[PDB]
């Protein structure tokens, strides 16, 4: 019942700032410690900031002391974090946490949202190219779409919207040489089918308000 | 302006009198903190009872009205019983 | 502040079998240590708390002990939905502080990859670079080594591949290397192949094509 749910996350240059909320529903927020927790990419978990459940004690990571600060809202149960002078090591993805009982300091981290992605970076938003990999010699098929030359990071790929999801590999995003993401993913169908039915790979990038449905015809 | 013990508290001795005493030390990296002390009338004499080391013991004063003192916050706190 | 660390940072164990971690401080935190679970993708899930005491809902085969500056969790038999990355945090006090993390892999037998190439598209190519992908699928241990070869000559700071974290279905992974030359240098050359090797092949294998 208990459901977190942060917004406010997107890129920004360095030296900017950002806010964060997190909503909160199947829980008396009172009565909580609420926490903020980062994960970088690739990496493990960073406690940001706590605010605790007995008074207005607010609790911040060295690293980030005295640039970020974490507040509450009681009415709409939201709890906010304001992030200032950002820096290239603040991106990651930011999670909302609630403390496993009521009336602490935020010891544990009992339920946690989906996160928000906060990417900081000079760079400028690109939307990505969509490219077929088309198919020919081999053994089953192989039948992929590559999504290439894009910033920042959240990018999602469907198979012929939400129909084809067997036998689908999408990838993790690399980074390329000149600072862009690429990102690449197939679906792997029978020979004898590859005939009958369509293959359009839906790739989505919010940053840049990109949406393309591409097909993927064999060579 | 100083904030909420995230620590826990050992204790160390409860004896009586028509009010109670508690020595407890602290176990904690962010001293100096203020007690979270709670009792669930029951008032605190000790004025701002606040930890400033964690080799130093800290001696807390509690008048109670059968209920809990509860000295801590949170997973650990020393959660004791009196009359 | 009070640094975690874990042992071993990767471990590879089959479904079944009882398996380990470790987590060491930096100094005593008493009994105030928390183990979470994170899968592929998802949030953490807090599995237990002050070392032993499991959290509502989590199965009985895993348990936690330990005491100190030494700790450890215990799955008793691994199964399917256990694959995943495992954190211990300290609740001693304010700074909280992670280990690094130990991410568990489900052994199966060895499977050799299946490999296919993809030349560049035309749409790219009217746009003046040229993109070769390779693409193994279906491979276990994850240790498989690709290579670019260009009429037979070896590339080298010419390719970036990605590897999906462990499958949920077979436990098999799956990489994709992207070769990217330029128009120019990329109509310059005739044949273009990517020699694989793996433990499960018993001989390297190459997919080409003739452009």
């Amino acid at each position: 019942e208990v459901q977190l749910l942060e917004s406010g996350g997107g890129l920004v240059q360095p030296g900017g700032s950002l806010r964060l909320t997190c909503a909160t529903s199947g829980f008396t927020f009172r009565d909580y410690a609420m926490s903020w927790v980062r994960q970088a990419p690739g990496k493990g978990l960073e406690w940001v900031s706590s605010y605790s459940g007995i008074d207005d004690s607010t609790y911040y990571a060295d690293s980030v002391k005295g640039r970020f600060t974490i507040s509450r809202d009681n009415s709409k149960s939201t709890l906010s974090l304001h992030m200032n002078s950002l820096r290239a090591e603040d991106s990651a993805l930011y999670f909302c946490a609630k403390d496993r009982g009521p009336r602490g300091v935020g010891e544990l981290f009992d339920s946690w949202g989906q996160g928000t992605l906060v990417t900081v970076s000079s760079a400028s938003t690109k939307g990505p190219s969509v490219f077929p990999l088309a198919p020919s010699s081999g053994g089953t098929a192989a039948l992929g779409c590559l999504v290439k030359d894009y910033f920042p990071e959240p990018v999602t790929v469907s198979w012929n919207s939400g129909a084809l999801t067997s036998g689908v590999h999408t990838f993790p995003a690399v980074l390329q040489s000149s600072g862009l993401y690429s990102l690449s993913s197939v679906v792997t169908v029978p020979s004898s089918s590859l005939g009958t039915q369509t293959y359009i790979c839906n790739v989505n990038h919010k940053p840049s308000n990109t949406k393309v449905d591409k097909r993927v015809e064999p060579k | 302006s100083y904030v909420m013990c995230t620590g826990s508290f050992k204790l160390e001795k409860e004896v009586a009198e028509g009010t109670v005493l508690v020595q407890v030390k602290y176990e904690g990296t962010d001293a100096p903190c203020k007690i979270p002390f709670s009792s669930q009338n029951g008032r605190l004499i000790t004025a701002n009872p606040i930890v400033t080391d964690k080799e130093k013991p800290v001696n807390i004063e509690a008048e109670p009205p059968e209920s809990y003192i509860v000295v801590g916050a949170g997973e650990k706190a020393l959660k004791l019983s009196w009359f | 502040d009070i640094q975690m660390t874990q042992s071993p940072s990767t471990l590879s164990a089959s479904v079944g079998d009882r398996v380990t971690i470790t987590c060491r401080a930096s100094q005593s935190i008493s009994k105030w240590l928390a183990w979470y679970q994170q899968k592929p993708g998802k949030a953490p899930k807090l599995l237990i708390y002050t070392t032993s005491t499991l959290k509502s809902g989590v199965p009985s085969r895993f348990s936690g002990s330990g005491s100190g500056t030494e700790f450890t969790l215990t799955i008793s038999s691994l199964q399917p939905d256990d694959f995943a990355t495992y954190y211990c945090q300290h609740f001693y006090s304010v700074p909280w502080t992670f280990g690094q993390g130990t991410k568990v892999e489900i052994k199966r037998t060895v499977a050799a990859p299946s490999v296919f190439i993809f030349p560049p598209s035309d749409e790219q190519l009217k746009s003046g670079t040229a993109s070769v992908v390779c693409l193994l699928n279906n491979f276990y241990p994850r240790e498989a080594k690709v290579q670019w070869k260009v009429d037979n000559a070896l590339q080298s700071g010419n390719s970036q591949e990605s590897v999906t974290e462990q499958d949920s279905k077979d436990s098999t992974y799956s990489l994709s290397s992207t070769l990217t030359l330029s128009k120019a240098d990329y109509e310059k050359h005739k044949v273009y192949a990517c020699e694989v090797t793996h433990q499960g092949l018993s001989s390297p294998v190459t997919k080409s094509f003739n452009r």
